[PDB]
Order: structure tokens, then C-alpha cells, then sequence
């Protein structure tokens, strides 16, 4: 247990310290971590939320500390380093005001005060655009720091397609279902060779040989229960008597399979995807019968497909009727790598497509997978809020000289504390310089002066060595990460500001 | 002898590790139990229930906590405030000789004028209903982390109360199996929302599923749907290769008719505490029917009041008599994942309240300070008084112990002033917290009162002592006569255990 | 914060460990030490001085005891009590954020108004001397084992006192290096007895001594009777062998001729520091002269005062004017041992007491107990004036402090009260050990002083709170100002730690 200072600046120096460990990811010139487990093993990326989640933090204050990144992840997709580095400055920015007798609630009120306010600026300052032109220039940005070759160009791309070709439309606002993109992914080396599929990709394999190879204008039927030999719930036992009805019992499970096969058949389906099992004799019947039929496939994917062809799941083969069944233009098996895989393409519901991740190594295909997520969420957002900010230490340093205005125009103890949280924000531009290489505080210092003049768009040109206008560059931060960054880290780090007594 | 003075003292010592958190410069506390599971708070009633106390003198003092929580439910950490103030006092008679039966029946006596005086000094809620009762959601928002949205959640805490409340003889009474308050992070505090009806945390059971129902027929059950098995050893002998269909083809049915029974009395919606068998979940899906399973029992009989249904355990003998109602029943995305809102219940008076905020620890905080405004707005609409705040009505009700103390002289007399200078530790934790000076604040504020300033207390901003009525801080009767009740039976039970083995 | 709740309760420690001896229903300590010494005794000093204190805080709250022990003589017991008082009060007055310094500035000023008080409520001794003093020593005997014979131990520490009183400007002063107390066990306590001279608990040097020598020439030396070997290194050499016995008895002529000295100056008695050489044994012997050796320095400067001799340290210079002049020595057994009085000493202002008790730690005590009341009758005699006792003059300073307080008010007038509340220690303290009930005599007690009754004390014996200086109970007004003089200080120093490192 741990009473007043002692717990205080004990917990500030926990989040402190954890925040760090993710510091040196942020940005283009971005690092990487190496975390290794006891079995799975090696794991290596520069996102936020897994460095973390995968991180054996044990200090409480800590945990909490990851907790954002883990929200940020699956609440707004990018952003999980951002918020963590920031919550990180502001409980260590409060840290002085704790000295110098500041009460830990007043500085919690400037937070207040401070977020709500800036809360507000970026809002007003936001820059409106839902152009392909721009969703493009949000994708390349989002994939940054991260290991996916010189390919970016080529990646940003192919997320704008795959957010555009299923983003739909309601009462007068765009929706951008995010379910709708699969993505996957395959060690066969190449990263470019990444496919962009019109349809729905299965990691899955035809379940026996003789099955046609590829199936046009396929009446797909998705099947929740495993065509295999069912037993009744109530215990039940054979009582053989006579020698010959030893074959006939044999013979009523052959006939079983058959009229499972031959449902299957009647219905007018000619691809079966089976979310369970499917028996040796079913596979034997289906393939007479010349269904292309798929096990096990994954409920996740039962539920894409039916989306996707607009097929209705059924568990009883009696209620299996031509009404339920899904449509594609196409259903094909390809062999992606040294993997065979099922190819759903020309499905009745046109808003579903897939990513078929390429790459070599397998180091480097997760990564990739993870880098061309954050963009798929953001460029999602992007079309859906139609408004951006200024990246690379832009925003933050028009924030700060804001907020720091506004600070003068409130009271004694809480201007101190929003000053603070002013401070707190340059904590990205002087980030971003640290990790390139160039001088933290002369970038700072040029950055605060170029947005002073005006120059709201002037962030850390890393490129110029120095300041420079991301306009130009291009580098877009999507709106709803920053709020969400700035939002989470206040509440967080008001939480952790007010324990004075661990145990 | 000792055996009390360390009583006392572990007594004492757990009502300081709880005085910190008292007001609006309250702290709060970070609890990690054994499985590292981690609570941060400012909940009285919660920092005590999670610490791990030995003494058994400690335990005692705890159990103060979740009795004040259990009858009021805003003041645990007052109660516990004033448990120590009593003994750590009695501490000091006890040194003067003075018999620990005096200090009893002199605590005992003192209580009683105290729950008086409050009575006295108290405020029917006039006309003001709305501005006062908003008034008091505030101040118990202010001591929480919550402060940032006091406003909002005030505002929330006094519409859901004033909705389930039914004002029957001229009194209200409110039946908080009427409010539903659910928890999702992944928004800020400000997204808290009021959601008219009752919101499970709870997705539809199979994909077919509709997402929408309009005006529902909701069949509540309190038993799986899944084939019965005989209570005797039952066995299936099957002689005949033929049979085996047979038999399979009678089992489904079993469970396509339980299905047809739901449907057949008009039911729209299956809301199950059981499990819901997979050919089952079929059949339901395929009627249209949008069901939700391994509902929390908890939340079935919410959706029983709100709906006006009733929980069916024996699915054979659901009759259309048994289905509830609501306008509309819906799966919606509350940020991650999938809700069912049951909108537009046959009856109104059952609201439902979404704490939102942006981290898990966070948003649990959020929904335990807004369980308290709830049981406070409660509280005060019910009781239909109030008293001003801040520490006036303790400087008070310490004002006219000293009084009561004269007449009812004695030895008694040592008791019952000490018992007045106890409950002025209010005062004091409120100024400490703050940064105020304890002793000029309470010289003050004792100044005020004695010149009959019957609502003077400790401005803890200003650091002046105004009108609390008047700067708005105020709280319900009940919540004062608890806490000196809870607070005085635990030091005379403390008080009379003159010794503890094993 | 904690250094500081550790300091007052380690010191508090010490003061309880004495509190139970104070008074007339006193009880005494047993403390045997690591070598397995025994001193079973009341005196709080002792008591003090003789405890193994470990904790800083408990050593300086010994040092108290001490220094009261220094300068007045009885009131250790009283310091300390109070000094833990003032502490347990200081604990508090600090729990209500009341500064250290407040503290200490309060605690100065109250103690000063009690020296004040005290100057004001005491009684000049008047021409009841006599009896004034005699009810004085007996107040001290009560406390200690002694009682049992308080009426001739107070008779014999009058008598002694009185005898070495030199009243010069119509003041008295009394030398301590006039009264010789001895302890010899073998007899019982009422056989204590005063010698007009000083005692030495010596016998004679050789069985061939006189046992009385009237109209004695006392020799004292401060060297002993030995043949002097030169500084540097010197040797005989003999090559002849006449020469040896002509240096065996210049050698012996050397010590024959000390002795000639001596007695040739008219010596006739020869007390020495040092040791007497076997051979000048014999001689001195044989001239008749009674000669005691490796007398104790203390005893030797009390033979000096006494006889008006001069502690020569170079016998070869001992002149006739450096000796002492008595009436008579002789040896004389004390029941076991044999003792050698030096009676009708030149200088009648010096006197001995010989303390009997049965048992060595008997008479231990016994001594102790007589020191206790000549440095009282004494003290009294030098100031002139006398307080009551009794918890009376105590009640008397804490009724006055608490008006003082009500002047000086502030937050000066918390400490100025609490010192009030500190100095009632005595009364309560008086009133459990005897088994009165402190709070019943402590209000009666206000009650009576609030009256002007500034002399009502506990008279432990019947309960009732009576006239003090009527019934006898008395003590020296410098006892009184002393212990709150030295108790103050340490609550202060104490007060004013806020760590303690090493
Ligand atoms: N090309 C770039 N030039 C300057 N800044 C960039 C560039 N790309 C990204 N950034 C900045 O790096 C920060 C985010 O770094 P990133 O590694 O993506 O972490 P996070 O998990 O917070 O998104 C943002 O301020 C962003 O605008
Ligand atoms: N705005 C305020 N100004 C001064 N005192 C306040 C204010 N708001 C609340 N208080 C006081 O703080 C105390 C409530 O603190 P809190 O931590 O919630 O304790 P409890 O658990 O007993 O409700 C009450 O005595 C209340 O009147
Ligand atoms: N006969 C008596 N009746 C009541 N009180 C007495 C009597 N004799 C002594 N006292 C009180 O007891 C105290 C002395 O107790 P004692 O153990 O000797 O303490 P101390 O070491 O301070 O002299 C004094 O306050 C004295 O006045
Ligand atoms: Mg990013
Ligand atoms: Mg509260
Ligand atoms: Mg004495």
C-alpha cells in the first residue's frame, strides 16, 4: 500500500515508463519492438495496441495505461501510440503542478476545460473532403511507420477501392460497414501480388477430390450442421437377432447420406458450404452428384458468405428450399501459395469484397495485414466524417498555441493546469523529430512560430530535416482518432491523477 | 484495557483510509485483490467491501459501510467518518476512568437528539422539486470523478427517478426495478444516454434473426428450449434399421413444435434465461422470431415489469396471457458490440440508462457515482426533506449536542460532547481535503451556527463558509440519520468488547 | 507526521511505566538489570535512570526525570506525568492540523502563568517553621516505604536540616557536604539515628590501634604512607656486602620518619585517601595514633568541613594548621561492622544520619527515602515559602491557565487549555492510584478551586476533597515550578521533531 506523494508520483512514473516503451514507434521513421512469449514466440510490430496487449504489464497504473490502446485500437483503429504517449505527458506534465501544490481535482478541471476546449478548435479547424483523392492521402499516412515495403502507393489504393466498393449510402449519410472487407493473407512472397477480390476468399479446400474444380452461376447453400450420421438424444442401443439385418443397419446409413446428398441436390444447390463436418459417404454422394462442397468453414465466414450471396444459414436440410440458397457468379477453387483456397466471386450483394494479403517471410505478412488495417479503418471513418486535420505534429501544435491563449483568458490554479495540458500536446511534434533524428526543441521551436504566423498546416517535416507544410506532403490526420485519442487520455489520466492511496 | 485500545485503534485506522475521499477535493483509491483484478475508485462502501481487513475490530467497522450503503446509499464513507471520530473520542474518556456504559448511553442519548435535530433543521422540498432534487444528483456527482459531466448526468439521474417514481398517497416511491443501467466503454462520459425502455446486453442467438420487431409480443421463459428427457432410465431399442429415422424425425419435431407453441400464442420475441438448443435456434429464426439466450435473470425480470410479461418455465403452457409488450425490439450496435433494445414497454414507467465512457476501469466508476445520484434523487423524493450540506447540518447538530449536553448533565454530559465533536470530523475531512485550515474553518463555521446560521457549512472552492441551501449543496434527510445511526451502533458495540479471543 | 505519533507515544510510554507511583497508594518498581542487580524502589528517578530506554524519544523523556532530580530533589515523578500530559495533549490538538509551533508558543506561555500562579497561591513560612517543615518531610515519607516510620524520619531530616542551616541575610543556605548519610542494614527502620559528626564506614587500619581517642588532632592526607621512589630510573648497587642492610634500613627509616612527621605535628588521628604501608602501619600503631585508610574522597571532604582539617598531599609539609579537630574518635561496631565516628567536630554545622534497615535492599530504599525528605525541608527552608498538595495547588494552576487561556485567546488558547487539562494529571493520577474515581474527585476538585478553594486536594486516605495545608499536605513551592518548568521542555523539544533519522 501507498499513501499521497508516494502513490502519486509512484503511479505517474508507471504510466510514464510503459508509455515510453511504445514512444519510439510513432510515425514514419518508426521503430519496432520484439516481443517473444514462451511457445507461439517471436512477435514483431510497430502498432500500438499489440506491442501492449502483448506486453506482461504488471503494474496496475500500467494496465490502465494499455487499456487505451486497446480501446483506441477497437474503438477508432488508429491512434493506439498516440493516445498512450499523450496520457503518458499529461499524468507527467500534472506531476509539476502536484509539486508546486496544485490540487489533483483543479488539474483534473483544467483537462476538462483544456480537452472540451480543444475539443472544439480541431473541430473548427477541421478541413472537410471526401474525394478518393484525399481518402488515398489518409490511407498512405495510416501505413507509415510500418514495414510494407515501397508498396504503400499501391496498398493506400487498393483499401480506397475496397472502403468505397462497400460503402453505402442511407438517409443522406455514407456507411461504411467494415465487416464487409475481408481481409487474409498468404506467405507466397510478393506483397503486390495482394488481391483485391470482388467477392468473398475462403482459406477452405473443396472437401474431395472429384469435385469440379470451378462452378459458374453457383446456387450456394451455407449449412449450419455436419452431414454426418446423427444419434438421438436419448440413449438408443441395436438388438441384432438375425445375421442378415447386420447389413441392412449398414445399409440405412449409406441410404442416410444419400438423401442428405439428395436434399442437398432437390434444393437446386450446387456448392455446399458446411459450417461442420461432412462424412467420407456424404463427400462421395455430393461429389456424384457433382457439388463443389467445403467443411468446417468458419462461422465468422458462414455469416460473411450469407451476407455476401444473400444465402439464408439452415441447420435442417428439411427446410433447405431454393428461397435460402445464395448467388454467385462464380464459385472456384485457386490455389493461393502453397494453399488451396475457395474463391466466392460475383456475389448477389455486391458490397463485399476481400483482401488476399501477400508478402513472404510471415513476419512480415501479419504486419502488413496489421498496417493495411489501421487504413482501412481510417479511410472508412474518412469517407464517413468527410473531415480531416493536419498531420505530422500539425494539429497538436495549432492545439497547443491555442490552447495556451486560452489558458490566459481562465482562472489562476486551472490555467496553470491548461498550460499544462498545452505543453502536453507538443509532445507528438517533438516525438516525431526525436525518433527521425532531428533536433526536438529548435523543431518545436520553428513549428510554434510557423502556426503562430498562421501557418496551421505547417507540421514536422522530416523530409525538409526540420518544419515544413504537410499540406503539400499531404499527411492527413482523420478527425474522429484525434478526438478519440485526446478524449481517452483525459479520462484516463483524470482516473489515475486522483488516487492518492494504492493497496 | 488493551484489548480495546487496539480495537479502537484498527477501528480507527480503516475510517482514515477512507476520510481522503470525502467532497469535492475527495481522492480516490486504487484496490488490486489477489487475482490482480483492479478497482478504482471513490466509493466509500466499494474501497471498504475490497480491502482486506484482519482485525476483526476492522471487519466491524466495515460492516458500517454496507449497511449505511444498504438502507440509503450515498454516505458510506461519512458513516465510517464519524465511527472513528466516536471512538477515537471515547478513546480519551476512556483514559478519564469514565465507564464505557456511560459513553454507550451517552452515545446513544446524543444519536437520538441528533436524528432530531435533523429532523428539525430539515426542508420540505417545496415546489422546487426539479431544481432542487437537480441539485442534490450535483453535489453527489461532485465528490465523484463524474464531476466532468455533473450536469448531464444529473440531469439523467433526475428524469429516470422521476419517471419510475409513482406518487401513490401523495408520497412518491420509486422501485428501481424500474431503472436498467447498462455499462459500454468506448465513448466519453458525456454519451451517457437515457434510453426508454429496457436495453439487454444481449445479441440475437442466430444470424437469420430479424434486427428490428415492431410492436413485439415478447415471450419471457425460465426454461431452455431443448428436447425432455425422462426423469426414469429411458432407452431407445431399435430393432429395425427403420426406425432410426423414425425416432431422429420425433425428436426434431419435440423441438419444432415447443417452437410452434411460442409462435402459435402470437409471441415476436423469445427472450430466454436458458440455453436455446441449435435446431431450435433454427426453427425460431426461421418463424421470424428474434431471440436472445442465457439472459442475466436479473435483467429477465426487468424486462418482465417493463413489458408486462411473465417469466414462462414451462413452455408447453405458455399462453398468449403470458407475452409482454413493446412498440419496438431492436438490435443496435452500442460501439463495439450488439444490444437489444426492448423500446416502447407496455409500461412506462421502466427506463433504461447507458453509462458510456472510454476505458472498461473508467466506465465502471462512471456507472457506480451514477447508481448514487439515482438512489440520492430517490432518496430525497421519497423522504420529501433535505438538509444543507458542506458540514452545516454536522456544525449544526454538534451546536445543539453541546446544549443537549448541559441539560442532560453528567458524566452523560462527557459523552454526549465528545459525540458532538465527532461528528464535527465532517468539517474537518472537508476542509482538510480541500487544503482549507481545519481549525480556523471550524471556528468559524462554529461562530455562524451558534449566531443561528443553521446552513452555514465549508464552500470548499471558496474556502468560506456561505449558505449551502443557498450555493445549492444539499442532500436528503436520510442520508445524515443513518450514517450518525450506523456510526454510533458501531462504536458502542466496539465500545463494549472488552475483550476478543479466539 | 509518524516520526512524530512514534516520539509522543514511546514518550508517554515512560511516563505511564511511572505514574502508578505517585502519590500516598504509590507502588513501587522492581529492575534487575543484565548483571542481575536488584533495586526495588518508588523513587521515579531511580525508577528512570534505572530503566533500559531505548527509543530517543523515551531517553529524552528521561532526561527530564534527571534534571527535575538535579535542582529541586521530589518532583520526579511529577515531571514526568507531566510531560507526558502535555504530550498525550500536543496528540491531540496536532490531529486538528494545530501547528507544532502554536503548540509550543501555547505551552511557553501557559507554563510561564503557572510559575506565576504557583508565586501567587504559595504561603510564606511563618513562625510555624517547626511544625511547617515537619509536616513537610512527613508528605515525602508518605509516598515512599518509609511511612511506616514518616514521624521520626521526619523529625531526624528537620533536625539534620536545621542543624547545617546557615540563615545569613535573614535567608538560610544549607551545605548537603554538612549532612553524611550512611546505610547500615542489621537493624530495624525506626533505629535510624542522628550522629552528631560524621561517620566513615572504615575501621582502623591495624588490631593494635586505640578504639577511642578523645580530643582528637585529625591528620587527613590525600597521599599514601609509602617509601617514594624517585622519577627517574634509579638503581642500587652494592658491591659490598654491608651495604644491604644499611639500605634496608634507610628504606624503613623513611616510613618511620612520615610517621614522625605526622605525629611530631601533634597528629592523632590519620585518615587517608590513599594506603598505609604494612610498616607504617605498625609504626603509626605503635605511637598510639588511630589511623583508617583508602577512605572514600567524599567522606574526606566531609571530615575536612566538619573537623576544619586541610587534605594534605604532601606529608612532608603537613603542618599543625593542617589539622582537623574533634571532640573524640572511636570505633564502634554498627551491628555487623565496625564504623569509626568522628564526634564533636570543630565545625557543629555538620551532622550524620545512619539509616538502618533490616535487609540491604531494605535500607537502600531507606536511604533513599531520607535523601528525598532532607532535600524537601531543605528546599522549603531556602525558599521561604509552601504550596498544598494534593492535586490542590495542580487543580488551582489548570482553573487560572483556563482563564488565561480565554485572554490570550486563539488558537494559543488550545494549548494554553490542553496545559491545563495536562497539569489535572496529578489529581487524576492521585486520585486511581489509591483507587478514588478520577473523574468524580477531578469535577468535585473544579468545583472547590472554581470557588476559590485554592488549597482543596485529595485527600487519598478518606476520598474527600479537603483543605491541604489543614490536613498537613505541603510541599516546597520549588518543587512545583520545577516539574512544569522541565516538563514543558521536553513537550517542546519532542513537540518540535518532525523526523528522526540516524
Ligand atoms: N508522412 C508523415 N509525415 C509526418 N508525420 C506523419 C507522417 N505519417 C504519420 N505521421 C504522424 O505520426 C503520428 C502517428 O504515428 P503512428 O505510427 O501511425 O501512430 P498511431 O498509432 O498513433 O497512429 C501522427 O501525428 C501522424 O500524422
Ligand atoms: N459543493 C460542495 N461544497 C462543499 N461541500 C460539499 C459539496 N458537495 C458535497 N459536499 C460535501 O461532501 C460530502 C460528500 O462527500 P462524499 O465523498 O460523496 O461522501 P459520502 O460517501 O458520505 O457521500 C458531504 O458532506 C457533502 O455535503
Ligand atoms: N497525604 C497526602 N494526601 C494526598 N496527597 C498526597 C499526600 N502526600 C503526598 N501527596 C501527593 O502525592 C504526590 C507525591 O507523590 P510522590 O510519589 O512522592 O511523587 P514525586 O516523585 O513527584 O514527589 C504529590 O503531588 C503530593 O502532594
Ligand atoms: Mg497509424
Ligand atoms: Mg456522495
Ligand atoms: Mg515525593
Amino acid at each position: 500500500r501507498e499513501q499521497g506523494k508516494n502513490a502519486q508520483r509512484n503511479n505517474i512514473e508507471a504510466a510514464k515508463a510503459i508509455a515510453d516503451a511504445v514512444r519510439t514507434t510513432l510515425g514514419p521513421k518508426g521503430m519496432d519492438k520484439m516481443l517473444v512469449d514462451s511457445i507461439g514466440d517471436i512477435i514483431i510490430s510497430n502498432d500500438g495496441a499489440t506491442i501492449l496487449k502483448e506486453m506482461d504489464v504488471e503494474h496496475p497504473t500500467a494496465k490502465m495505461i494499455v487499456e487505451v490502446s486497446k480501446a483506441q485500437d477497437t474503438a477508432v483503429g488508429d491512434g493506439t501510440t498516440t493516445a498512450v504517449v499523450l496520457s503518458g505527458e499529461l499524468l507527467k506534465q500534472a506531476e509539476t503542478l502536484l509539486d508546486q501544490g496544485v490540487h489533483p481535482t483543479v488539474i483534473s478541471n483544467g483537462y476538462r476545460l483544456a480537452v472540451n476546449e480543444a475539443r472544439k478548435i480541431i473541430d473548427e479547424i477541421a478541413e472537410k473532403s471526401t474525394d478518393d483523392a484525399t481518402l488515398r492521402k489518409i490511407a498512405l499516412t495510416a501505413l507509415s511507420g510500418k514495414n510494407t515495403g515501397l508498396s504503400n502507393d499501391f496498398l493506400a489504393d487498393l483499401v480506397v477501392k475496397a472502403v468505397n466498393a462497400v460503402a453505402e449510402v442511407r438517409d443522406g449519410k455514407t456507411i461504411v460497414d467494415t465487416a464487409n472487407i475481408k481481409v487474409d493473407k498468404k506467405n507466397g512472397g510478393s506483397v503486390n501480388d495482394t488481391q483485391f477480390i470482388s467477392g468473398i476468399v475462403i482459406d477452405k479446400e473443396k472437401v474431395h477430390s472429384k469435385m469440379p474444380d470451378v462452378v459458374k452461376n453457383a446456387k450456394i447453400a451455407l449449412i449450419d450442421s455436419a452431414l454426418e450420421i446423427k444419434k438421438t438424444e436419448i440413449e438408443a442401443k441395436v438388438q441384432i437377432s438375425d445375421p442378415s439385418k447386420i447389413q441392412d443397419f449398414l445399409n440405412q446409413e449409406t441410404n442416410t447420406f444419400k438423401q442428405m446428398v439428395e436434399k442437398i441436390k432437390k434444393s437446386g444447390a450446387n456448392v455446399v458450404l458446411c459450417q461442420k463436418g461432412i462424412d467420407d459417404v456424404a463427400q462421395h454422394y455430393l461429389a456424384k452428384e457433382g457439388i463443389y462442397a467445403v467443411r468446417r468453414v468458419k462461422k465468422s465466414d458462414m455469416e460473411k458468405l450469407a451476407k455476401a450471396t444473400g444465402a439464408k444459414i439452415v441447420t435442417d436440410l428439411d427446410d433447405l428450399t431454393p428461397s435460402v440458397l445464395g448467388e454467385a457468379e462464380t464459385v472456384e477453387e485457386r490455389k493461393i501459395g502453397d494453399d488451396r483456397m475457395t474463391f466466392v466471386m460475383g456475389c448477389k450483394n455486391p458490397k463485399a469484397v476481400s483482401i488476399l494479403i501477400r508478402g513472404g517471410t510471415d513476419h512480415v505478412v501479419s504486419e502488413v495485414e496489421r498496417a493495411l488495417n489501421d487504413a482501412i479503418r481510417v479511410v472508412a471513418i474518412t469517407k464517413e466524417d468527410g473531415k480531416f486535420l493536419w498531420g505530422g505534429g500539425a494539429v497538436e501544435a495549432e492545439l497547443a498555441m491555442r490552447l495556451a491563449k486560452y489558458a490566459n483568458s481562465v482562472g489562476g490554479r486551472e490555467q496553470l493546469a491548461i498550460e499544462a495540458f498545452a505543453k502536453a500536446l507538443e509532445i507528438i511534434p517533438r516525438t516525431l523529430a526525436e525518433n527521425a533524428g532531428i533536433d526536438p526543441i529548435n523543431t518545436l521551436i520553428k513549428l510554434k512560430a510557423d502556426d503562430e504566423k498562421g501557418r496551421i498546416s505547417v507540421g514536422v517535416d522530416l523530409d525538409n530535416n526540420g518544419v515544413g507544410d504537410m499540406k503539400a506532403k499531404g499527411v492527413v490526420d482523420p478527425l474522429r482518432v484525434k478526438t478519440h485519442a485526446l478524449e481517452s487520455a483525459v479520462e484516463v489520466a483524470t482516473m489515475i491523477l486522483r488516487i492518492d492511496d494504492v493497496i | 484495557k488493551d484489548a480495546m485500545k487496539e480495537n479502537i485503534e484498527a477501528a480507527i485506522a480503516i475510517s482514515n483510509s477512507v476520510r481522503s475521499s470525502l467532497g469535492p477535493r475527495g481522492m480516490d483509491k486504487m484496490l488490486v485483490d489477489s487475482l490482480g483484478d483492479i478497482v478504482i475508485t471513490n466509493d466509500g462502501v466499494t474501497i471498504l467491501k475490497e480491502m482486506d481487513v484482519e482485525h476483526p475490530a476492522a471487519k466491524m467497522m466495515v460492516e458500517v459501510s454496507k449497511t449505511q450503503d444498504s438502507f440509503v446509499g450515498d454516505g458510506t464513507t461519512t458513516a465510517v467518518i464519524i465511527a472513528g471520530g466516536l471512538l477515537q473520542q471515547a478513546q480519551g474518556l476512556i483514559n478519564q476512568n469514565v465507564h464505557p456504559t456511560v459513553i454507550s448511553e451517552g452515545y446513544r442519548m446524543a444519536s437520538e437528539e441528533a436524528k432530531r435535530v435533523i429532523d428539525e433543521i430539515s426542508t420540505k422540498i417545496g415546489a422546487d422539486e426539479k431544481a432542487l432534487l437537480l441539485k442534490m444528483a450535483q453535489t453527489s456527482l461532485n465528490s465523484k470523478s463524474a464531476s466532468v459531466a455533473k450536469d448531464k448526468l444529473a440531469e439523467i439521474s433526475y428524469e429516470a427517478v422521476k419517471s419510475v417514481a409513482e406518487l401513490r398517497d401523495g408520497k412518491y416511491y420509486v422501485d428501481f426495478d424500474n431503472i436498467q443501467v447498462v455499462k459500454k466503454q468506448g465513448g466519453a462520459i458525456d454519451d451517457t444516454q437515457l434510453i426508454n425502455g429496457i436495453i439487454v446486453d444481449k445479441e440475437k442467438v442466430h444470424p437469420g434473426m430479424p434486427d428490428v420487431v415492431k410492436d413485439a409480443k415478447i415471450a419471457l421463459l425460465d426454461a431452455p428450449l431443448e428436447i425432455k428427457k425422462p426423469e426414469f432410465d429411458t432407452n431407445l431399442r431399435i430393432e429395425d434399421p427403420s426406425m432410426i429415422q423414425k425416432f431422429l424425425a420425433q425428436e426434431e419435431n419435440m423441438l419444432r413444435e415447443m417452437v410452434d407453441k411460442i409462435k402459435s400464442v402470437g409471441a415476436n420475441v423469445v427472450i430466454t434465461q436458458k440455453g436455446i438448443d441449435d435446431m431450435a435456434q433454427h426453427y425460431l429464426s426461421r418463424a421470424g422470431i428474434y431471440a436472445v439466450r442465457r439472459v442475466k435473470k436479473s435483467d429477465m425480470d426487468k424486462l418482465a415489469k417493463a413489458t408486462g410479461a411473465s417469466i414462462v418455465s414451462t413452455i408447453d403452457e405458455i399462453s398468449s396471457s403470458d407475452l409482454g409488450t413493446a412498440e419496438r425490439v431492436e438490435q443496435v450496435k452500442v460501439g463495439e458490440d450488439y444490444m437489444t433494445f426492448v423500446t416502447g414497454c407496455k409500461n412506462p414507467k421502466a427506463v433504461s440508462i447507458l453509462v458510456r465512457g472510454e476505458t472498461e476501469h473508467v466506465v465502471d466508476e462512471m456507472e457506480r457515482s451514477i447508481t448514487d445520484s439515482l438512489h440520492v434523487v430517490a432518496s430525497a423524493l421519497e423522504d420529501g426533506a433535505y438538509a444543507a450540506g458542506g458540514g452545516a447540518t454536522a456544525a449544526e447538530i454538534a451546536f445543539r449536542l453541546r446544549s443537549y449536553a448541559q441539560k442532560i448533565g453528567g458524566r452523560q454530559q462527557l459523552a454526549i460532547e465528545k459525540f458532538a465533536d465527532a461528528i464535527e470530523e465532517i468539517p474537518r475531512a472537508l476542509a482538510e481535503n480541500a487544503g482549507l485550515d481545519p481549525i480556523d474553518i471550524l471556528l468559524k463555521l462554529r461562530a455562524e451556527h451558534a449566531k443561528g446560521n443553521k446552513t452555514y457549512g465549508i464552500n470548499v472552492f471558496t474556502g468560506e463558509i456561505e449558505d449551502m441551501v443557498k450555493n445549492g449543496v444539499i442532500e436528503p434527510i436520510r442520508v445524515g440519520k443513518q450514517a450518525i445511526e450506523s456510526a454510533t451502533e458501531a462504536a458502542i458495540m466496539i465500545l463494549r468488547i472488552d475483550d476478543v479471543i479466539a
